RNA sequence: GGAUGCGAUCAUACCAGCACUAACGCACCGGAUCCCAUCAGAACUCCGAAGUUAAGCGUGCUUGGGCGAGAGUAGUACUAGGAUGGGUGACCCCCUGGGAAGUCCUCGUGUUGCAUCCCU
RNA sequence: AGCUCAACGAGAACAGAAAUCUCGUGUGGAACAGAAGGGUAAAAGCUCGUUUGAUUCUGAUUUCCAGUACGAAUACGAACC
RNA sequence: CAAAGGGUGUUGGUCGAUUAAGACAGCAGC
RNA sequence: UCAGGAUAGCUGGAGCUCGCGUGCGAGUUCUAUCGGGUAAAGCCAAUGAUUAGAGGCCUCGGGGCCUCGACCUAUUCUCAAACUUUAAAUAGGUAGGACGGCGCGGCUGCUUUGUUGAGCCGCGCCACGGAAUCAAGAGCUCCAAGUGGGCCA
């Protein structure tokens, strides 16, 4: 029916992978006040 | 879904410590947190809004949103062969800032005070940490001494308390 | 567990020798495989040779 | 112990008319307490249904009033009149309370005559803020009102 | 017969206290946790209090921010200390109240260095007020901490509101708890409302007393009397107090723990007395 | 009928006592633990032997009556009706099950027995001193009727007390022990003052 | 040294009984015209200041209960790894490591922030 | 917004084990539509007042998981209440 | 593959009792 | 749909982007910190189950003043996958720098009583690599096979 025999084994041939990290993430999902107020500021920068 | 709700097997996770129910201490709400802040995640079973899944209980993860009542958390999540990076919104009842960075700041400044020392001085040293050495040799002055020998067997004695 | 911690002693093959230092982080890593190892205290002779 | 805030007085005067049934009976037996104290009675409803006493759930079997002030002591001496100023040593309740009834008072209805006792600055066990609890000894109790209506009334009370 | 211990050792060990505050009866906890809650994105932004609390002969008022050490006292206005302005009388009505909460309102604003941009209502006519936004800069904003009181029509806390809220104090409300809002209507009475903040109730009823029971009059008002207040001379003297706060706003008794000496060998004594009786 | 013991002497299951979710459950065998002068005095008994279990194995309530019967029988005759104390120490409270193909194999219940673990005692008597010998031959007997290895036990403490006996003398001579019927109280330096006799008030803890 | 207002920590702070308190307070307390409030001015609300520290609040005490801490229970129970270890089995010793919990015993009974006021 | 429940103790004409009324104790031993678990005491329980956020517009996230859908839930944004 | 339970088979060990003031067996008249 | 298929995983081929110990990687430990309710334990703690006596014997029933049982107090034997105050071992999460820190300025329609915050930007300065061990290196993409009956300790 089940089970996890083999499972581990089958992940760390090429795992664990941990994901790429960036120095600047996505900011979708932020709140969009403080988003659209960020992108004004940025646009009137000098 | 398929044959698991959302809270099973929660009895004893989401459920309040002994005569630690009732009113939540307002040092809960006082909290501040900011982008880059390090928190765990410790439900508590009175708030059921923005309560996060039973997996993420007892997981530390790092703040990258705040709103008006809850702090976006990416916690990581191992699926298979990858680690996925889990963006979550808690409400901030249910959050701890977490103490594992604490030593961080104050070692960076510690640091770069003893090579600025020793910059001046042009002697080049290293300012790492070490894991615990071999100790050196020493002399211990002689005391009296007891000796302990083996305690002949008594069936008597074979429970707490004796027979 | 095992396998991993001889790799990182740098131990692939039976009878493979290597020096470690002492510390507290190097001896309860060799404590996880003791019964895969033997070792001890070398003298200069030893190091020599 | 003598201070003058530790005199003893009748806080308030409950009258209670369980008549046991609702219709015309209850609220003649309302207009009683209305006309008897001057004020509008409440009406108490069965909190469980018994057949045996007749009574369903939720229906207004009985009548109170609670009096307080002087027409509580001008209804109280009219009740011990009737009385004979003579109460049962039992009657007096170990909180320094007691109370009696009779049975002759639209029609006739018996009455149920309860008295409580209270020193002054029983409030702090009543106000919203910083409620607590009254003294011990500060408290009535039950040797405190039986001395109370023997002095009182100058009534005689009959163990049995 | 003999009755089961409700109060046993199970009973105890299971037992949970509440807040002290709230087995004090002192704090509503409830509301202690709306008022101070800030929105986590406006990080470290105080939220004031504007608390106001009627003891048997006094009027605290007080502006509070919260903090993790406890509550920081921002301004404080007693009303035992209005006879330093004038009122010397009534220290807890309804015209005390505001004039208290004016003195809070005025000394809140001089400590801020805003108090010359926001003067104000000048013209105290019953009416609700709240303070226009000036030019550069937003009127300082509170919030009513009533406490565990009835907010009835005409409570005296509703008072010191007006008072603040004359002084120059943002403030949320609504007209519906002020002296003079009627139910039925669903209206503001300015006359009825202006006349609670001069004291005008607390004059009809002298006057009353006068014309029917003198007796009860020379007892009832004893304090006014005593200082040469009329009913007809209240209104004057708060519009006097009013123009006064917007000029200028160890020996040990108890017993000590006795020692661990000394509780031993008190019992030491007991002990012996009793194992020599009988 | 009823399968040979064999069946379930190993525990290989966990606890599965009688509750809301096990209904339909026989009664024990077993419904008296105590027989002899249960009523005498913890000072009238001085001597108490155990029969101590040896394995950790499942014991039936049937086998434990049995012992019982064959323990008081003869202990009776040999000493009297009125010269001991035998008090069973195990209770059956786990439920064994009986599947009467293997579809739906769920067992109903079918007895009860008593999970024993190792140096678990079994049996205790308490007697006085001239009847040792009977006491630990009564228990020779109830071995028989246990499945496992049991062993006889000589206890140092005073009957069914947890005090050594010459902590009990020590401690009667001192005027604090307080009977309790088969019980025996040890009286401390605690508790309100006024609670205590004259002769019964102790600055110091019995050590 | 304390009280009061708002608090933080939420029993070392709770519960029970007994005892005690200068000053300012805090209370109890007086009244029911007005706002408000009910069967009920008890409560809530408003106005007031004759009386009392009786209670509340505060402090202390108890071989008090509870709670907190230590010791001990105990290297015991259990447990990770190891053996062509013992044993018919059930189970158990030893090797490289980790390591509890009632009873019993001793001790403790809050600490503290802002503001105002009394002791001054 | 106010209130406190189950239970017990001591009292009151008819009235009793059990009607209603009074005081006291009462950490929830009650209640919260249903299974069980968790949770809740100036409340999430009980009684009253006013009401329709059981509304409109997308997107994001969690649970399921292939990191698809559906169901369900959560945190925001922009409106109207 | 073997059990409970047994052996005055034999080998170790543990507790107690008796014995040059004469034990034990046999013999003798305690 | 259950003798099948697709899907992900495991696998090959094709490479590409870089790197040469200054690696930012690790089925390991160390240090710091966080979560847990199994083993054991507990009932002399809630809930449930359960044995016996002792004292008090007020008040309720039982029978014959006596008397047994109910009751109350302090004890006591023995228990729980769907009980629990407490509570391991093993295992689980996070962190240990150059994507660091500080100073001076600037931007905003968001936020504040408040150039008060929040995030971002510019300039200047500092930063011996900031635990151990190892690193037959690291990352990324494409196309596709087989497999989707397992079995043993
Ligand atoms: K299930
Ligand atoms: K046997
Ligand atoms: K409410
Ligand atoms: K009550
Ligand atoms: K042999
Ligand atoms: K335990
Ligand atoms: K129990
Ligand atoms: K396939
Ligand atoms: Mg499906
Ligand atoms: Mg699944
Ligand atoms: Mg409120
Ligand atoms: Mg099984
Ligand atoms: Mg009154
Ligand atoms: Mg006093
Ligand atoms: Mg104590
Ligand atoms: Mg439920
Ligand atoms: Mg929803
Ligand atoms: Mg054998
Ligand atoms: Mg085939
Ligand atoms: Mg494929
Ligand atoms: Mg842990
Ligand atoms: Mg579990
Ligand atoms: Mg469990
Ligand atoms: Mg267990
Ligand atoms: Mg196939
Ligand atoms: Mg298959």
């Amino acid at each position: 029916n089940h089970t996890a025999h083999n499972q581990s084994y089958k992940a760390h041939r090429n795992g664990i992978k941990k994901p790429k990290s960036h120095r600047h993430s996505s900011t979708k999902g932020m709140d969009p006040k403080f988003l659209r107020n960020q992108r004004y500021a940025r646009k009137h920068n000098k | 879904p398929a044959g698991h709700g959302l809270r099973s097997r929660t009895r004893d996770s989401f459920s309040r410590a002994f005569r630690k129910k009732g009113t939540i201490a307002l040092s809960t709400y006082l909290r501040i947190f900011k982008i880059g802040d390090y928190v765990d995640i410790k439900v508590n079973g009175a708030i059921h809004k923005g309560m996060p899944h039973k997996f993420y209980h007892g997981r530390t993860g790092r703040v990258w949103n705040v709103t008006k009542r809850a702090v976006g958390v990416e916690v990581n999540k191992q699926v298979r062969n990858k680690i996925l990076r889990k963006r979550i919104h808690v409400r901030i009842e249910h959050v701890q800032q977490s103490r594992c960075t604490e030593e961080v700041r104050e070692r960076i400044k510690k640091n770069d005070q003893l090579k600025a020392d020793a910059k001046a001085r042009g002697e080049v040293i290293s300012t790492k940490r070490q894991p615990l050495g071999p100790k050196p040799g020493f002399m211990v002055e002689g005391a009296t001494l007891e000796t302990v020998t083996p305690i002949p067997y008594d069936v008597v004695n074979d429970l707490k308390g004796g027979y | 567990q095992t396998k991993k911690i001889l790799q990182l002693l740098r131990l692939r093959q039976i009878f493979n020798g290597v020096f470690l230092k002492v510390n507290k982080a190097t001896v309860n890593m060799l404590h996880r495989v003791e019964p895969y190892v033997t070792y001890g205290y070398p003298n200069l002779k030893s190091i020599k040779e | 112990l003598s201070n003058p805030m530790r005199d003893i007085k009748v806080q308030k005067l409950v009258l209670n008319i369980s008549v046991g049934e609702s219709g015309d009976r209850l609220t003649r037996a309302a207009k009683v307490l209305e006309q008897l104290s001057g004020q509008s009675p409440v009406f108490s409803k069965a909190r469980y249904t018994v057949r045996s006493f007749g009574i369903r759930r939720n229906e207004k079997i009985a009548c109170y009033v609670t009096v307080r002030g002087e027409k509580a002591m001008q209804l109280l001496e009219s009740g011990l009149k009737v009385k004979e100023y003579e109460l049962l040593r039992r009657n007096f309740s170990e909180t320094g309370c007691f109370g009696f009834g009779i049975q002759e008072h639209t029609g006739i209805y018996g009455m149920d005559f309860y008295v409580v006792l209270e020193r002054p600055g029983y409030r702090v066990a009543r106000r919203r803020r910083c409620k607590s609890r009254v003294g011990i000894q500060h408290r009535v109790t039950k040797e405190d009102s039986m001395k109370w209506f023997q002095v009182k009334y100058e009534g005689v009370i009959l163990n049995k | 017969a003999f009755i089961k211990v409700q109060k046993t050792r199970a009973y105890f060990k299971r037992f949970q206290v509440k807040f002290k505050r709230r087995r004090e009866g002192k704090t509503d906890y409830r509301a202690r946790n709306r008022l101070i809650n800030q929105d986590k994105n406006k990080y470290n932004t105080p939220k004031y209090r504007f608390v106001v609390r009627f003891t048997n002969k006094d009027i605290i008022a007080q502006i509070v921010s919260a903090s993790i050490a406890g509550d920081m006292i921002l301004a404080s206005a007693y009303a035992n200390e209005l006879p330093h302005y004038g009122l010397e009388v009534g220290l807890t009505n309804y015209a005390a109240a505001y004039c208290t909460g004016l003195l809070l309102a005025r000394r809140v604003l001089k400590k801020l260095e805003m108090d010359e941009e926001y003067e104000g209502n000048l013209e105290v006519n019953g009416e609700d007020y709240s303070v226009e936004p000036a030019e550069s800069r937003r009127p300082f904003r509170a919030l009513l901490d009533v406490g565990l009181l009835r907010t009835t029509t005409g409570n005296r806390v509703f008072g010191a509101l007006k008072g603040a809220l004359d002084g120059g104090l943002d403030i949320p409300h609504s007209e519906k708890r002020f002296a003079g809002f009627s139910k039925d209507s669903k209206q503001l009475d300015a006359d009825v409302h202006r006349k609670y903040i001069y004291g005008g109730h607390v004059a009809t009823y002298m006057q009353t007393l006068i014309e029917d029971e003198p007796e009860k009059y020379q007892t009832h008002f004893s304090q006014y009397i005593k200082k040469g207040f009329e009913a007809d001379g209240l209104e004057e003297m708060y519009k006097k107090v009013h123009a006064a706060i917007r000029a200028d706003p160890h020996k040990r008794y108890n017993l000590k723990k006795l020692t661990y000496e000394e509780r031993k060998a008190k019992l030491i004594e007991r002990l012996n007395a009793l194992n020599s009786a009988a | 009928g009823r399968r040979p013991a064999r069946c379930y002497r190993q525990i290989k299951n966990k606890p599965y006592p009688k509750s809301r979710f096990c209904r339909g459950v026989p009664d024990p065998k077993i419904r008296i633990y105590d027989v002899g002068m249960k009523k005498k005095g913890v000072d009238e008994f001085p001597f108490c032997v155990h029969l101590v279990s040896w394995e950790k194995e499942n014991v039936s309530s049937e086998a434990l009556e049995a012992a019982r019967i064959a323990c008081n029988k003869y202990m009776t005759k040999s000493a009297g009706k009125d010269a001991f104390h035998l008090r069973v120490r195990v209770h059956p409270f786990h439920v064994l099950r009986i599947n009467k193909g293997m579809r739906g194999a769920f067992g109903k219940p079918q007895g009860v027995c008593a999970r024993v673990a190792i140096g678990q005692v079994l049996l205790s008597v308490r007697c006085k001193d001239g009847n040792a010998n009977h006491a630990q031959e009564a228990l020779r007997r109830a071995k028989f009727k246990f499945p496992g290895r049991q062993k006889i036990i000589v206890s140092r403490k005073w009957g069914f007390t947890k005090f050594s006996r010459t902590d009990y003398l020590k401690y009667k001579s001192e005027n604090r022990i307080v009977p309790d019927g088969v019980n025996a109280k040890l009286l401390g330096c605690h508790g309100r003052l006024a609670a205590r006799q004259p002769g019964r008030a102790f600055l110091e803890a019995a050590n």
